[PDB]
């Protein structure tokens, strides 16, 4: 398959941004695309082989570089807000990469990490359904680069889990609003009633890296993992 | 990059002052971009017709240009051909006994 | 704009058929390929159509192509929950290297769960450190959770979870506010909720 | 024996600018014209449609329309594929068609020339680099062969569509093909490259078809120094051939130009040097002689 990285980034208007792309599949020509809502993928730059690149349909603002046959890179010398998209690196009959989420911002002072809170099931839901739901609420983050994971007894669960497809604006009427995201976890009532059981709502946030200079009084909002936890109750 | 060869001739036996047709046929040139012009006494002739360009076995382009006229004793008919083969354009006058 | 897809988004019921259309104007039309994109994930190939009148099937997927009407349909035969994704239709103008691919805007497919046993209930969940939420859960897929009419209250869109240990599926939507007046009972009073909805007394 | 050829000249100037004009000859009569100007092929003769119905011809024009467009964009890419090697301007020529023989028998061809030299041919089911051709062409050849879809329809045109059109065109244009045009002739003279020698010229113009026979004669004896010229074309699709003879000045008399053509039957054109006729013509065409080579 295609191994591109970083799988997620954020940078300010004017920073240098490179997007690596790797593949052991052995294909001569390979492509850089970008996806935006209500458009379908568009060609940016594309290569035919090692040491050779050509302009696609929307090449402005970007560059390309081919060193090896296996590698490829899409380059933003000066970044812009309008270059906020998802980036796919194809290889060819044409097989695609997992994608890269790049939010390019006006100013980095507006970036916040999330506050993760676990809420505990209600004795009513226990009594009536014979099931226990545990709400998670990651709140106050910007931009919306977060993957939410549930970890039961230090092992990640998938069954009985439902995260929101997309987060909601905490203040809709204005643009630069903070975001919040909610996820569920539903176990059997007997399962929740064991105190030996352990719950954690791990949340990976993507923000500043250790390359962007910071000044303000609060801690620099780096890429980090915030998470909350609750324990099983006997009553 | 091959050099154009120009032959200039007439459709009918050339009687003086009688309406006739003059042909300027360029051959052997390459590439196909070329400017054929026909000249009566130095000036160009407002309507000169050209055939569609083709090429021969050797891959060299050729084209027929032909204009209506009347030959005389004094009047000078010529064919000027502009090409990338030559810095100065080739002007070939219509020799009749030729 | 070379290749348009209909509908925009589509909704079908767990284990029922669904139709998808792609309508190109691309010349030449060497081939048409369909792609399935899960959210976050890339593009996985589904099947390839080649001839002037072509028809293929793969698993529950089964698509047919008419190069002379520049039109394709993709059928899913009894849709699963694992199927909620975007379905992109691409067309290739050449069967070599020197050809470029034309991408559709894709169709968003949503598979709503069939829930034979509803149990409409809004519960109140306390934080581990004193702060609460309202969880509206166990309702049939024929009810839509509307957004808040006041920016002090936050109500998330409904979402489907599967306890595949018990072959059990359930809708749910979380709502919370920092305001004092906010009680879990009248939290989804923007949305339409049934009579037999259980609102357990909080005190 | 009839040779039907389709000629395609395409000029790539730079990464943006390009031109494609096409002409189609049956034997040596122009039948088809396709300008870069127009999106459709044109007939140059009434019978150029061949023996084909309106819709039957549409599939051809339409497929070819798809081709012109595709051809450009394909070479334009192939250029990019060889990064340093082969830069603009590029000249590409295609001569393809089929020859006609006694019976159903025919043989088709597709020859491609890059920048003047003939380098690629289609044969059987694939393009191939000609013997004695540059090896860099191999990568572009390999790229083009992967397309079975094209390589299929090219066989269709070469194996089937070509003779099945041309067997038509011939049966549809026998009227214009077997027409007869009588040649006019006139004598004249110029100085020879050699001192004291002169050159006699016999002009033949306005005859159809090509195959003609011009000779300088002293009675029953053909003059061996009679040099035939080349066939120059006329506007109205006739021909022109002059035949020259070099003489020692004062050996001009007694000679005559004889013309044998299919057009006239048996009645050869015999022009006599210094006949009351020859003089009448020559006085009717006198001039100042600037500028005469
Ligand atoms: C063959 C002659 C008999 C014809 C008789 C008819 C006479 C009627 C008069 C009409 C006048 C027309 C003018 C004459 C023009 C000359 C004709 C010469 C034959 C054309 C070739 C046939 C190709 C048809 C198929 C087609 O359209 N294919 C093009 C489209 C292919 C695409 O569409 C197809 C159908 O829609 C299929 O779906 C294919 O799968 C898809 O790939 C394709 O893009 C080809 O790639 C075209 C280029 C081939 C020319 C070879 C280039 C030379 C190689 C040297 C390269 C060196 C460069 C290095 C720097
Ligand atoms: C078109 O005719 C050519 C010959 O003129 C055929 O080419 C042959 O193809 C077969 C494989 O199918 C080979 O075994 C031969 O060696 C080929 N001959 C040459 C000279 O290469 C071709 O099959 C015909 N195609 C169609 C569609 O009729
Ligand atoms: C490409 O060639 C055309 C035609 O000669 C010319 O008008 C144009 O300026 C050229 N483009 C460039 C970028 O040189
Ligand atoms: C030739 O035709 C094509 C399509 O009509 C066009 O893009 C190109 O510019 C034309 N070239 C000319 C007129 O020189």
């Amino acid at each position: 398959a295609v191994t591109q990285s970083p799988r997620n980034k954020v940078a300010v208007t004017g920073g240098k941004v490179t997007l690596s792309c790797n593949q052991t599949n052995n294909h001569n020509n390979m492509y850089w695309y970008r996806q935006d809502t209500g458009h379908g993928l568009r060609l940016i730059h594309y290569s035919y082989g090692a040491g050779s690149t050509e302009k696609g349909d929307i090449p402005d603002g970007y560059k390309a570089s081919r060193p090896s046959q296996e590698n490829f890179s899409l380059i933003l010398e000066l970044a812009t807000p309008s270059q906020t998209s998802v980036y796919f690196c194809a290889s060819g009959e044409q097989f695609f990469g997992p994608g890269t989420r790049l939010t390019v911002l006006e100013d980095l002072k507006n970036v916040f990490p999330p506050e993760v809170a676990v809420f505990e099931p209600s004795e009513a839901e226990i009594s009536h359904t014979q099931k226990a739901t545990l709400v998670c609420l990651a709140t106050g983050f910007y931009p919306d680069h977060v993957e939410l994971s549930w970890w039961v007894n230090g092992k990640e669960v998938h069954s009985g889990v439902c995260t929101d497809p997309q987060p909601l604006k905490e203040q809709p009427a204005l643009n630069d609003s903070r975001y919040a995201l909610s996820s569920r976890l539903r176990v059997s009532a007997t399962f929740w009633q064991n105190p030996r059981n352990h719950f954690r709502c791990q949340v990976q946030f993507y923000g500043l890296s250790e390359n962007d200079e910071w000044t303000q009084d609060r801690a620099k909002p780096v890429t980090q993992i915030v998470s909350a936890e609750a324990w099983g109750r006997a009553d | 990059q091959k050099t154009p060869q120009i032959q200039v001739y007439s459709r009918h036996p050339p009687e003086n002052g009688k309406p006739n047709i003059l042909n300027c046929y360029v051959t052997q040139f390459h590439p196909p971009h070329i400017e054929i012009q026909m000249l009566k006494n130095g000036k160009k002739i407002p309507k000169v017709e050209m055939s569609d360009m083709s090429f021969s076995k050797d891959w060299s382009f050729y084209i027929l240009a032909h204009t209506e006229f009347t030959p005389t004793e004094t009047d000078t008919y010529a064919c000027r051909v502009k090409h990338a083969s030559m810095a100065e354009p080739k002007t070939v006058y219509w020799d009749r006994d030729m | 704009t070379q290749v348009e897809q209909s509908p925009q988004s589509l909704v079908v019921r767990q284990g029922e058929n669904s139709v998808l259309q792609c309508n190109y104007s691309v010349t030449p039309d060497n081939h048409l390929r369909w792609f399935k994109q899960d959210t976050g994930k890339g593009l996985v190939s589904l099947t390839v159509l080649v001839d002037q009148k072509d028809k293929t099937s793969n698993g529950r997927y089964s698509a047919t192509l008419d190069k002379d009407a520049k039109h394709s349909t993709l059928h899913i035969t009894a849709t699963l929950l694992d199927d909620t994704a975007t379905y992109i239709c691409v067309v290739g103008d050449r069967g070599s290297a020197l050809g470029r691919l034309h991408f559709g805007a894709g169709t968003q497919l949503i598979v709503i769960p069939d829930i034979q046993n509803p149990d409409p209930a809004v519960y109140q969940l306390r934080d581990s450190k004193s702060k609460s939420v309202c969880l509206f859960t166990d309702f049939d897929s024929q009810t839509n959770v509307s957004q808040s009419k006041d920016s002090d209250v936050y109500i998330t869109d409904k979402c489907v979870l599967d306890m595949r240990s018990m072959d059990f599926k359930s809708n749910s939507a979380v709502a919370w506010s920092n305001k004092s007046d906010f009680a879990c009972a009248n939290a989804f009073n923007n949305s339409i909720i049934p009579e037999d909805t259980f609102f357990p007394s909080p005190e | 024996n009839y040779t039907f050829r389709c000629l395609q000249m395409s000029s790539f100037a730079n990464r943006s600018w390009s031109r494609t004009d096409s002409v189609v000859w049956l034997g040596d009569l122009q039948t088809h014209r396709w300008s870069n100007d127009s999106a459709t092929i044109s007939f140059t003769k009434p019978w150029s449609q061949g023996k084909l119905s309106n819709q039957q011809w549409e599939k051809l024009q339409h497929m070819f329309q798809v081709y012109r467009v595709s051809f450009t964009r394909d070479i334009q890419e192939l250029v990019k594929m060889m990064s340093p090697k082969e830069d603009y301007p590029i000249e590409i020529q295609l001569s393809a068609g089929c020859e006609m023989y006694p019976g159903n028998a025919s043989e088709s061809f597709l020859h491609v020339a890059f920048q003047g030299k003939y380098v690629v041919r289609f044969w059987g089911t694939s393009w191939q680099t000609v013997p004695g051709a540059p090896s860099w062409l191999d990568l572009p050849i390999k790229v083009l062969n992967a397309d079975q879809g094209t390589s299929a329809t090219v066989q269709m045109l070469l194996n089937d569509t070509c003779p099945l059109f041309v067997r038509g065109l011939l049966e549809a244009g026998k009227s214009d093909l077997e027409k007869q045009e009588k040649p006019v002739a006139w004598l004249s003279s110029v100085p020879s490259s050699a001192h004291g020698h002169r050159q006699l010229v016999c002009h033949v113009s306005g005859f159809y078809p090509k195959p003609v026979w011009v000779m300088w004669m002293r009675g029953d004896q053909e003059q061996q120094g009679t040099h035939r010229g080349d066939f120059l074309p006329n506007a109205d699709e006739t021909w022109y051939l002059q035949a020259t003879l070099d003489v020692e000045a004062g050996e001009e008399a007694g000679l005559a130009c004889r013309v044998k053509h299919s057009s006239l039957g048996g009645q050869d054109i015999i022009l006599y040097w210094g006949s009351l006729h020859h003089i009448l013509d020559a006085q009717k065409m006198v001039w100042n002689h600037r500028h005469h080579h």
